[PDB]
């Protein structure tokens, strides 16, 4: 929901009663566990914004082609960038 | 010699009549002049030392073996060996095979380097003794 926040070790998971192999190994897949969810949140919200303002550049070069113009002349060679990228 | 150190003299005349009387094979015998010296000082240093390394070298297993036995087993020999130590089901923190074998061959040459002081030497194996207890035969000269 919210993978800005980092809350590492939230309650008590070293365990005396069990392996130190396994209480180790337990805190290592909770770290694993933690970056493989921020990277699929991050991902998928970044893949989401683009798809939309792919989406809003193709609807926009339809629309402001209809006219010509300078203006629209323009703005299309201002949109005619990719947007595949954060840069 | 170790109860000599740092002790009054009638402490150590209290313990000589203690340790002097050995009555091994229903034969009494006795101790004659316990008395300080410089070899005794070197068996002294070299007992000293074997100890500090054979405490150092003694793993938690091998230092709790006694409280894991004294807790649930019960003897007669359990508790005479119990009463001359102190006072003070979990799990085991870190045991390994190939570092304790590796400890327990030096612990047993801390042993040895121990044992060579008291354990003079072997210098005749008897076979057959004569009936009079006057003679025997022998080995190993």
């Amino acid at each position: 929901r919210n993978m800005f926040c980092v809350k590492p070790l939230d309650l008590n998971l070293d365990r005396h009663a069990n392996t130190a192999l396994v209480n180790a190994v337990n805190k290592l897949v909770y770290t694993g566990r933690l970056i493989m969810n921020v990277r699929r949140s991050w991902e998928e919200l970044e893949r989401k914004c683009l798809a939309r303002i792919q989406e809003r550049c193709k609807l926009l070069v339809k629309e402001l082609r209809m006219c010509l113009s300078f203006d629209s002349n323009y703005c299309r060679n201002i949109l005619k960038h990719a947007v595949e990228n954060g840069d | 010699g170790l109860f000599s150190l740092d002790r009054s003299y009638e402490e150590v005349k209290a313990a000589v009549q203690q340790l002097q009387t050995i009555t091994f094979r229903d034969a009494t015998f006795t101790i004659p002049d316990p008395v300080i010296d410089q070899h005794l000082l070197i068996d002294m240093k070299t007992a000293c030392l074997s100890m500090s390394m054979v405490a150092n070298l003694a793993s938690e297993l091998t230092m709790t073996y006694v409280r894991k036995l004294a807790l649930e087993d019960s003897s007669m020999l359990l508790v005479k060996c119990q009463e001359l130590l102190m006072r003070l089901p979990a799990r085991p923190q870190h045991v390994s095979p190939d570092d304790e074998i590796a400890r327990l061959s030096a612990l047993f040459v801390m042993l040895r380097q121990l044992d060579d002081l008291i354990r003079e030497q072997v210098v005749f194996t008897v076979c057959d003794v004569s009936p009079d207890n006057k003679s025997a035969t022998c080995i190993f000269k």
